[PDB]
C-alpha cells in the first residue's frame, strides 16, 4: 500500500503555523518522484537528502507537517533560519533531514473580505526548540510594566492575525507548505520507496 | 524502543572528581530534554538540573547551581553529570530521565513529565576503602528454629547471600545493610527452619562480595 | 520558587480501597504543569500523570489526576497489590527553569496482625576472638511494622549502641522482619552476664523477652 501523502497535500483545511499539524507516515511505500515531477510547487528544496535518490531509500519514521505562512516567510522554513516564524512558530533542527514544499494558496486561503482565521505567534520570551508547537495565549510583556494577564499598552495577545486579502502582494499572500521529516534511527524502517 | 542507559556504580573518596554518563537510543536524543534527579538513601527525589542536547541549553536548580556540571555530547547521544570535588553528602542514587517540553510535538501529540528514566547510577562517597566481609554464624539452640550468618564489616556495598547454593529459598530473610559509624557496612541473613532438621540438615550460607572478590561459605550448626 | 507539599506522609490500606493523594503548592501552578510518579523499591520512578490530568501511555484508568491552582490530587480508585509504593508529584510551571518534587507518599498494604517470632543470638567465639561482640535479636514475620525492641544487659536500659534493620513488605504474605544488633567491645561483653531482648508488639499479649547468660 502507498503512503497517504494526498491526505496532507490535498487537504481542504490547513492549520495556522503556530498550531502546525503533524501526520506520521508509516508502514507504506512512498513514491517521491510523483511529487518531484509536479510543476505546482513554488518551493521544494531538500536537506541532507538528494530528492532523486529518495525513491530508493528507507527511513525509520517519516512525518509530514503542514501549515500556512506568507510567501516571503517560506525562506524561514529551513534549518538555522531566523525570524518570527522560524523562532516563534515552527523551528527546524540544524541537522534536519527532509524536504520543504510550498505553493501559493491565495485562491483557497483568502476570499472576498480577506481571511483573518490564520494566525501566527508574533511574540515569545524565548525561541522555540525544534518541533515545538506553542499554542499558549499568555499576554506578552513587551515593555517595563508588568501585565498581570490583562491586555493593554505593551501587553499584547501573543497570536496575531495574518491579513490575507485577495489583492495582497505575492509575498504577503498565503502559501501552503508541507515539510517532510526523514528520521533515521537504529530501528526497523517503516517507509521505503520502489 | 526508547532506552536510557546510565553508567555503572561509582565508589569514590572525598575530594575526587567524578563524571557519570547517560546514553539514549531509540529516539532523536537532541529533541528531548534530559533531567538529572538525586535520591539520597531513604529519601525523596530532588531535581538537580536539565539540559537540551540539541544546543546544550542547561538549567540548574538553585540548590545545585555551581555545585555540579551538566553537559551533553550530541555525537554519542549522551548527557553527563560531573562533580569537581565529591563529598560524603553526595552519596545517592542519580537518575537521568527524558523530559519532553510541554510544547514538543515531534510525535504528533503533546506529552509531559519525565516519561523515560534510566536505571540510576549509585554513587558512594566515603573515606572507607574496599574490604571483604567477615562472616559469623547465628547458631540455633533450645518446632521452628532460626539460624543465619552475620555478614559484618565490609565496603563498598552490596553483598549477596544464598543458602545451600540457592536450594534453600523458603523462609530466608537477608536484611538491608546498615552503615556502621566506622563507615563500614554490616547485615545478617536469617532463615527459619524445622527444629527436627537441625540434626538432619546441613545449612550453609553462601556470601559473595564482588568488589573484593571475596566468596565464602560458612557452615551453621547448633552452638 | 515554588514549594510542593504532599499529604499524607504514609498511608496503610488494603486492596480494593481508594487512595486519595494530595499535593500542595506554595504558589499557583497556573499552567497545570504537574506530574505524578510511582516508585517501587530498587526501581526508577515511573510517570503516571502529566498535565495534572493526562495519563501516560500504558497507565491503567484506576489512576486519575485532578486539580488546579494550589491543590492537586492523585486518586487511585481500585487499589491492587502492585499499586502499593511511593508516589511523588512534580511541578514544572516555569519551564524549563525550575522543577520541584514533593517529599512523597508511601502506600502500605494492610494485613491481619501477625506476632513476631523472636530469636536471640550470642557471638560465636570466632567473633569474640577479634575483640568485638555483636548481639543479634531477630523479629520474624510480623504486622504491623511498629515494634518496640529494648535491650537489657544485666537489666539496665541500653541507649545508643544498637542498630535495627527492617525488611520490605514480603511479596507473598505482606509481613515484616526486623533485626536488632547490639555491638559492644569484648571487655564490655565480659563485664556483664545477662543479655536480654524484650519485644513489644500489637500481636503479643505481653512483652516477650528472649535472654541468655554468657558462657552457657
Ligand atoms: C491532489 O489532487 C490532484 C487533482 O487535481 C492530483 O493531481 C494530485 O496528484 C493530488 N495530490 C497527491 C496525490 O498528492
Amino acid at each position: 500500500n502507498l503512503c497517504p501523502f494526498g491526505e496532507v497535500f490535498n487537504a481542504t483545511r490547513f492549520a495556522s503555523v503556530y498550531a502546525w499539524n503533524r501526520k506520521r507516515i508509516s508502514n507504506c511505500v512512498a513514491d517521491y518522484s510523483v511529487l518531484y515531477n509536479s510543476a505546482s510547487f513554488s518551493t521544494f528544496k531538500c536537506y541532507g537528502v538528494s530528492p532523486t535518490k529518495l525513491n530508493d531509500l528507507c527511513f525509520t519514521n517519516v512525518y509530514a507537517d503542514s501549515f500556512v505562512i506568507r510567501g516571503d516567510e517560506v525562506r524561514q522554513i529551513a534549518p538555522g533560519q531566523t525570524g518570527k516564524i522560524a523562532d516563534y512558530n515552527y523551528k527546524l533542527p540544524d541537522d534536519f533531514t527532509g524536504c520543504v514544499i510550498a505553493w501559493n494558496s491565495n485562491n483557497l486561503d483568502s476570499k472576498v473580505g480577506g481571511n483573518y482565521n490564520y494566525l501566527y505567534r508574533l511574540f515569545r520570551k524565548s525561541n522555540l526548540k525544534p518541533f515545538e508547537r506553542d499554542i499558549s495565549t499568555e499576554i506578552y510583556q513587551a515593555g517595563s510594566t508588568p501585565c498581570n494577564g490583562v491586555e493593554g499598552f505593551n501587553c499584547y495577545f501573543p497570536l496575531q492575525s495574518y491579513g490575507f486579502q485577495p489583492t495582497n502582494g505575492v509575498g504577503y499572500q498565503p502559501y501552503r507548505v508541507v515539510v517532510l521529516s526523514f528520521e533515521l534511527l537504529h530501528a526497523p524502517a517503516t517507509v521505503c520507496g520502489p | 524502543q526508547v532506552q536510557l542507559v546510565q553508567s555503572g556504580a561509582e565508589v569514590k573518596k572525598p575530594g575526587e572528581s567524578l563524571k557519570i554518563s547517560c546514553k539514549g537510543s531509540g529516539y532523536s536524543f537532541t529533541s528531548y530534554w534530559i533531567g538529572w534527579v538525586r535520591q539520597m538513601p531513604g529519601k525523596g527525589l530532588e531535581w538537580m538540573g536539565i539540559i537540551y542536547p540539541g544546543d546544550s541549553d542547561t538549567r540548574y536548580s538553585p540548590s545545585f547551581q555551581g555545585q555540579v556540571t551538566i553537559s551533553a555530547d550530541k555525537s554519542i547521544s549522551t548527557a553527563y553529570l560531573q562533580w569537581s570535588s565529591l563529598k560524603a553528602s553526595d552519596t545517592a542514587m542519580y537518575y537521568c530521565a527524558r523530559h519532553p517540553s510541554p510544547y514538543y510535538y515531534g510525535s504528533g501529540s503533546y506529552s509531559g513529565g519525565f516519561d523515560y528514566w534510566g536505571q540510576g547510577t549509585l554513587v558512594t562517597v566515603s573515606s572507607a576503602s574496599t574490604k571483604g566481609p567477615s562472616v559469623f554464624p547465628l547458631a540455633p539452640s533450645s518446632g521452628t528454629a532460626a539460624l543465619g550468618c552475620l555478614v559484618k564489616d565490609y565496603f563498598p556495598e552490596p553483598v549477596t547471600v544464598s543458602w545451600n547454593s540457592g536450594a534453600l529459598t523458603s523462609g530466608v530473610h537477608t536484611f538491608p545493610a546498615v552503615l556502621q559509624s566506622s563507615g563500614l557496612y554490616s547485615l545478617s541473613s536469617v532463615v527459619t527452619v524445622p527444629s527436627s532438621s537441625l540434626g538432619t540438615q546441613t545449612y550453609i550460607c553462601n556470601v559473595n562480595h564482588k568488589p573484593s572478590n571475596t566468596k565464602v561459605d560458612k557452615k551453621v550448626e547448633p552452638k | 520558587d515554588i514549594v510542593m507539599t504532599q499529604s499524607p506522609g504514609t498511608l496503610s490500606l488494603s486492596p480494593g480501597e481508594r487512595a486519595t493523594l494530595s499535593c500542595r503548592a506554595s504558589q499557583s501552578v497556573s499552567s497545570s504543569y504537574l506530574a505524578w510518579y510511582q516508585q517501587k523499591p530498587g526501581q526508577a520512578p515511573r510517570l503516571l500523570i502529566y498535565g495534572a490530568s493526562t495519563r501516560a501511555t500504558g497507565i491503567p484508568a484506576r489512576f486519575s489526576g485532578s486539580g488546579s491552582g494550589t491543590e492537586f490530587t492523585l486518586t487511585i480508585s481500585s487499589l491492587q497489590s502492585e499499586d502499593f509504593a511511593v508516589y511523588y508529584c512534580q511541578q514544572y510551571d516555569n519551564w524549563p527553569l525550575m522543577h520541584t518534587f514533593g517529599q512523597g507518599t508511601k502506600l502500605e498494604i494492610k494485613r491481619t496482625a501477625a506476632a513476631p517470632s523472636v530469636f536471640i543470638f550470642p557471638p560465636s567465639d570466632e567473633q569474640l576472638k577479634s575483640g568485638t561482640a555483636s548481639v543479634v535479636c531477630l523479629l520474624n514475620n510480623f504486622y504491623p511494622r511498629e515494634a518496640k525492641v529494648q535491650w537489657k544487659v544485666d537489666n539496665a536500659l541500653q541507649s545508643g549502641n544498637s542498630q535495627e534493620s527492617v525488611t520490605e513488605q514480603d511479596s507473598k504474605d505482606s509481613t515484616y522482619s526486623l533485626s536488632s544488633t547490639l555491638t559492644l567491645s569484648k571487655a564490655d561483653y565480659e563485664k556483664h552476664k545477662l543479655y536480654a531482648c524484650e519485644v513489644t508488639h500489637q500481636g503479643l499479649s505481653s512483652p516477650v523477652t528472649k535472654s541468655f547468660n554468657r558462657g552457657e
